[PDB]
């Protein structure tokens, strides 16, 4: 349910990552395809080799979507309604996959901005990822 | 599960640098702050009223030290994982009635914490091996759930 | 996300069950305590014997809460905010338990009103149970 | 798992009255309507455009017959469950990459369906035994996930 402090905590860590979208979204796709190989099944068409340029590019587009829901955090569904149709309806992604993606993202922010990631920002960032997950899977429920 | 010799190398190399006390305390404390219903099982720990109180409660620190020490016994016996956690399975399953999905939330928190302590040394291949370890540990604990 | 047809489907089956709250909410608690004994842990104080009168009474109060969210289906959070504090904050129920409860409820409506329960009402009723689950666990996220 | 002799009686009594064709068709069709992402794996089944089209697609009916027939092999060999589903585990795990949590959504749908076909004969104790069976079947299929 994002409280006022959650919203702020999220904004807070996104300022430190708003500057490196492409290196951060690529790294998160790479750990996702490496720790959870079953997610590679959704990108049959991409080159999935470390540093492929399709990973960098998609990486960059995955975190701008994030930044954009940070920005409209008050109505994440409304700001992301075209992505919800793509993933639920067109792509049909299984919901479990969003938790794999969300976790590889926390893992990038702890490796790179540890101190930003306290236990309470940790909790705000998780409810956020989870809100995005739910909106992107919403034409399922 | 099969362990490659390099997985075993990535688990052992890393483990030796771990501060068990601090990593265990941090991981238990984050389990209780991030997933608040888990606080129900540690009603006996006293004050878990705030993240700040959760962070400095001495029983959370002590207990954290002890859960990470169990991870170590797994690290040492990667092939006798079943026997190692067999008594723990009965305590968590039979006595505490913890659902196996919180076993998974806790190993995921461990990966985040070791990532924050190791930074770039925690490579995606290192991530992967550790993900498998927490998954096999979560699985050996859910086993008396038969 | 409850669509217009979901809302109706839910209303539709709730009319057939709005008349037997107590026999239906008791039966669902009884199958829950029987198929998932770990849920008995939350009612240490109740007599949990088949037909105990505390089960009947609580059963009756569990389905009136349901009926009441059916009735304010447009804002289930708002109509159920005191129940969300009781379960999340006071009681601390683990979220998995709500899926045990929701499932033993589907099971009572199929045993008793099979034909009402088509595959599409089945899908509406599930998204509903899930919306209630999420609201009752909401002071967790 | 241990099976009591009465659990075995509640599983066998019930199983003999099951219409495998109709129960299998109904259960597969509800899996695909209630949890729409599962439709991704049956892209080869052709039209799954609507619940009404899903309900009468002949490959969904046929395939449903076949998944419930597998439940039967479990019912018959309650003690060799591992061997029975060992080849199926590799197909679902290794080949299809289905996550084990959909294995659970499908057995839960089976219980709802058998409940709608048996009404009051599906007692809470009968419910319970069948819940254990789908749980052990879901577990034997997730096993090559090591
Ligand atoms: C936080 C969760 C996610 C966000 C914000 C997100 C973001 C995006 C964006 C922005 C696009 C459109 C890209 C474009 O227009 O070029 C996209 C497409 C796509 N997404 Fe997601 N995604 C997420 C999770 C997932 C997950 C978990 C999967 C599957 C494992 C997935 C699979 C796909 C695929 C296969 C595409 C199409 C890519 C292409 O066609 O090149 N997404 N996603
Ligand atoms: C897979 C990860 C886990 C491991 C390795 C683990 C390990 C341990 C160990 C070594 C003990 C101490 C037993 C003793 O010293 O006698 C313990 C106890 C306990 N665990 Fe876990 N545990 C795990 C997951 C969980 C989870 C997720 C919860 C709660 C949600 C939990 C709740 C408890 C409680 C309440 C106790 C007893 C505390 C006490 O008696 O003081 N465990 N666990
Ligand atoms: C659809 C989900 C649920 C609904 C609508 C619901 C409804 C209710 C209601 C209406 C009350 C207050 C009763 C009163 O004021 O006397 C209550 C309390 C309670 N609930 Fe829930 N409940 C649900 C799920 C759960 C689950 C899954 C659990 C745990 C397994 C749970 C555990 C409790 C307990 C232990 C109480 C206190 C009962 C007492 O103190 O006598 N509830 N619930
Ligand atoms: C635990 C419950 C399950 C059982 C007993 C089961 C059983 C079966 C059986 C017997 C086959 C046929 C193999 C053959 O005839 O060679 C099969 C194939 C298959 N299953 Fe499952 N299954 C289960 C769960 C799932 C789930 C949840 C999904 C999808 C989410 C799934 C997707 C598939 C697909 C795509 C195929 C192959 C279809 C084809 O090749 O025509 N299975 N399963």
């Amino acid at each position: 349910v994002l409280s006022a402090a959650d919203k702020t905590n999220v904004k807070g860590v996104f300022s430190k990552i708003s500057g490196h979208a492409e290196e951060y979204g690529a790294e998160t796709l790479e750990r996702m395809f490496t720790a959870y190989p079953q997610t590679k099944t959704y990108f049959p068409h991409f080159d999935l080799q470390h540093g492929s340029a399709q990973i960098k590019a998609h990486g960059k587009k995955v975190v701008a979507a994030l930044v954009e829901a940070v920005n409209h955090i008050d109505d994440i569904a409304g700001a992301l309604s075209k992505l919800s149709d793509l993933h639920a309806q067109k792509l049909r992604v299984d919901p479990v996959n969003f938790k794999f993606l969300g976790h590889c993202f926390l893992v990038v922010v702890a490796i790179h901005h540890p101190s930003a990631l306290t236990a309470e920002v940790h909790a705000s960032l998780d409810k956020f990822l989870c809100a995005v997950g739910t909106v992107l899977t919403a034409k399922y429920r | 599960v099969h362990w490659s010799a390099e997985e075993k190398q990535l688990i052992t190399g890393l483990w030796g640098k771990v501060n068990v006390a601090d990593c265990g305390a941090e991981a238990l404390a984050r389990l209780l702050i991030v997933y608040p219903w888990t606080q129900r099982f540690f009603s006996s720990f006293g004050n878990l009223s705030s993240p700040t109180a959760i962070l400095g409660n001495p029983m959370v620190r002590a207990h954290g030290k002890k859960v990470l020490t169990s991870f170590g016994d797994a690290v040492k016996n990667l092939d006798n994982i079943k026997n190692t956690f067999a008594q723990l399975s009965e305590l968590h399953c039979d006595k505490l009635h913890v659902d196996p999905e919180n076993f998974r939330l806790l190993g995921d928190i461990l990966i985040i914490v070791l990532a924050a302590h190791f930074a770039k040394e925690f490579t995606p291949d290192c991530q992967a091996a550790w993900q498998k370890l927490v998954r096999v540990v979560a699985h050996a604990l859910a086993r008396k759930y038969h």
